């Protein structure tokens, strides 16, 4: 099938759903997937009790 | 003789009406020949699913022997006096016309009275004709034009009698018996649904006397069809072995009534027609045809105006290779919306002249005149004089063409029928998108 009449709108719907999820994360729990320890000046003389990546 | 005087000088079509309901009509001329024939309102549109194909069958059997004239004896008459007997059955009309000499009208009408009233329907002859119709169906299967047009009809009027083909399915052809044929002829070949047209050197009073002497004992003083529905669809009979790809795209057009036909034809005259073996090529005023000749996109294309009693199909049919269907769909839709949004005046004048030539030159010779008489008394209810056609064409201008094309073309769901290597053919969504312009 041609890409335009079908998959453009299908990917538009997918993009809208991803935007919905991303906006949920940003507007309601912005620091859900974020370590609170990041909100602290980087002091080289004191390690966090737990060190983990994202 | 400044054209208009010539149009006035055309003799008129006198119309009478027998007590049985036979609409006897005649156009008198000075030629020593004539074409007389009855047009009946039978056809596939009035045929149910089981009866589909009975009209074609009875038309086949009509000439092969009557009651009074047994078998080839009837034919023995037609050739003996030089007459040419011919027939044709459309989806809504049927006709048997006999070309003859002006001095053979008394006999020819008699033969016609035998053909439509005292038919034979011989069972052995039915058996001989069944395989003939089957082989004719097989021959038509190779007719990539007729097949495409039947596909268009089926996919446009799906679920309605208009979708049925003239010949009907082979299943019905083999199933049909003599009882169905005689019931069909007794139900549809009624006197009020018949018109005895006769063009050429026949005097109307002589025709009236002949009809009253022969067609008197017809039916006294009922399938009246159902309004069919247009359904924008598409059929893709993808068959890459076929050399070319026939495509036909249509929209619900007007009927025999609805004077919008006259402007609409003009629009079609603007698009015109073209094929490989044409003349000027990349010079003809039609932008579609000029582009086709410039880039050799196709081998043929046409604009039809198939219009039935209550509805009709308006659109185009083009024959091109597998690698150029998308380009011609693009250009055809572009021309349609160019006419729809800005038709200009000069192209309208050219269309008016082309339509004038079509109507005038088509109505030459006794056969086209008689056919026009018979078809007009059935569809329009009156033989429209050429002067009225001239006036109606004259009233058409740029604004009228733009308005009527907007009514019938702009933002309408079309019916598509493609056959052959039609892989390139854009999906129906792309076609429907082409049926509307974002710029406008
Ligand atoms: C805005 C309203 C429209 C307008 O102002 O001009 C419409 C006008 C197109 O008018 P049209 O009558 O649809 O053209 C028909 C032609 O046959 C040209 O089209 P075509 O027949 O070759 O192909 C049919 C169809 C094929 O479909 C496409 O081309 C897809 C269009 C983009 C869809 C999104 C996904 C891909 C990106 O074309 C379009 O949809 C037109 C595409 C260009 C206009 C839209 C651009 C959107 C960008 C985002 O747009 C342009 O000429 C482009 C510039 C102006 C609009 C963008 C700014
Ligand atoms: C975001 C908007 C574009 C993506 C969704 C719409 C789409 O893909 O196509 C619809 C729209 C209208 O144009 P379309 O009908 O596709 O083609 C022109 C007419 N033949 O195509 C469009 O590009 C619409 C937006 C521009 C006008």
């Amino acid at each position: 099938i041609p890409f335009h009449p079908y998959y453009t709108i299908k990917d538009i719907l997918g993009a809208l759903f991803m935007m919905l999820i991303l906006l949920i994360l940003v507007l309601f729990s912005p620091d859900l997937l974020g370590d609170p320890d990041n909100y602290t000046p980087a002091n080289p003389l004191n390690t966090p009790p737990h060190i983990k990546p994202e | 003789a400044t054209y208009a005087q010539a149009l006035q000088s055309v003799p008129e079509t006198q119309v009478s009406q027998l007590d049985n309901g036979l609409r006897v009509a005649s156009e008198q001329s000075s030629q020593p020949t004539c074409t007389v024939g009855v047009w009946i309102d039978a056809g596939s549109r009035y045929e149910n699913e089981k009866n589909n194909g009975a009209g074609y069958f009875v038309e086949h059997l009509a000439f092969k022997g009557t009651k009074n004239r047994p078998g080839s004896a009837l034919e023995k008459e037609v050739e003996s006096m030089g007459a040419h007997l011919n027939a044709y059955s459309t989806r809504e009309h049927t006709a048997y016309y006999i070309k003859a000499l002006s001095k053979d009208l008394p006999k020819a009408v008699e033969l016609l009275a035998d053909i439509v009233q005292n038919c034979s329907l011989e069972d052995s002859q039915i058996e001989k004709e069944r395989d003939v119709i089957l082989q004719e169906l097989q021959e038509n299967d190779s007719s990539m034009r007729d097949v495409v047009f039947d596909y268009l009809h089926a996919t446009a009027f799906q679920g309605t009698p208009l979708a049925q083909s003239v010949e009907g399915p082979s299943e019905n052809v083999r199933k049909l018996s003599r009882a169905d044929l005689t019931e069909y002829v007794s139900q549809h070949y009624k006197a009020p649904r018949m018109v005895l047209a006769a063009a050429g050197g026949v005097e109307h009073r002589q025709l009236l006397d002949l009809a009253q002497k022969h067609f008197s004992s017809l039916s006294g003083t009922v399938p009246a069809f159902t309004p069919c529905r247009f359904t924008g669809s598409e059929i893709r009979h993808r068959d890459d072995a076929l050399p070319l790809a026939h495509v036909a795209i249509a929209v619900e057009g007007p009927g025999w009534a609805n004077p919008d036909n006259v402007p609409l034809q003009v629009a079609n005259a603007i698009i015109g027609h073209y094929d490989s073996t044409y003349g000027g090529g990349t010079h003809m005023s039609s932008t579609l045809a000029s582009v086709a000749a410039t880039r050799k996109l196709c081998q043929s294309f046409q604009t039809f105006n198939i219009c039935y009693a209550e509805t009709g199909l308006l659109g185009a049919h083009f024959v091109c290779d597998n690698m150029s269907i998308d380009d011609m769909m693009f250009f055809l839709q572009g021309q349609w919306m160019r006419l729809c949004t800005s038709a200009t005046e000069s192209e309208v004048v050219r269309g008016k002249n082309i339509l004038r030539n079509a109507l005038v030159s088509h109505l030459d010779g006794t056969t086209p005149v008689c056919e026009d008489i018979g078809r007009s008394l059935l569809t329009y209810g009156r033989r429209i004089p050429l002067a009225e056609w001239e006036s109606r064409i004259a009233e058409v201008d740029a604004s009228v063409v733009r308005e009527v094309c907007s009514k019938y073309f702009y933002d309408q769901c079309p019916a598509v029928a493609g056959l052959g290597p039609i892989e390139q053919l854009p999906d129906y969504n792309r076609i429907r998108s082409g049926m509307f312009w974002l710029r406008f």
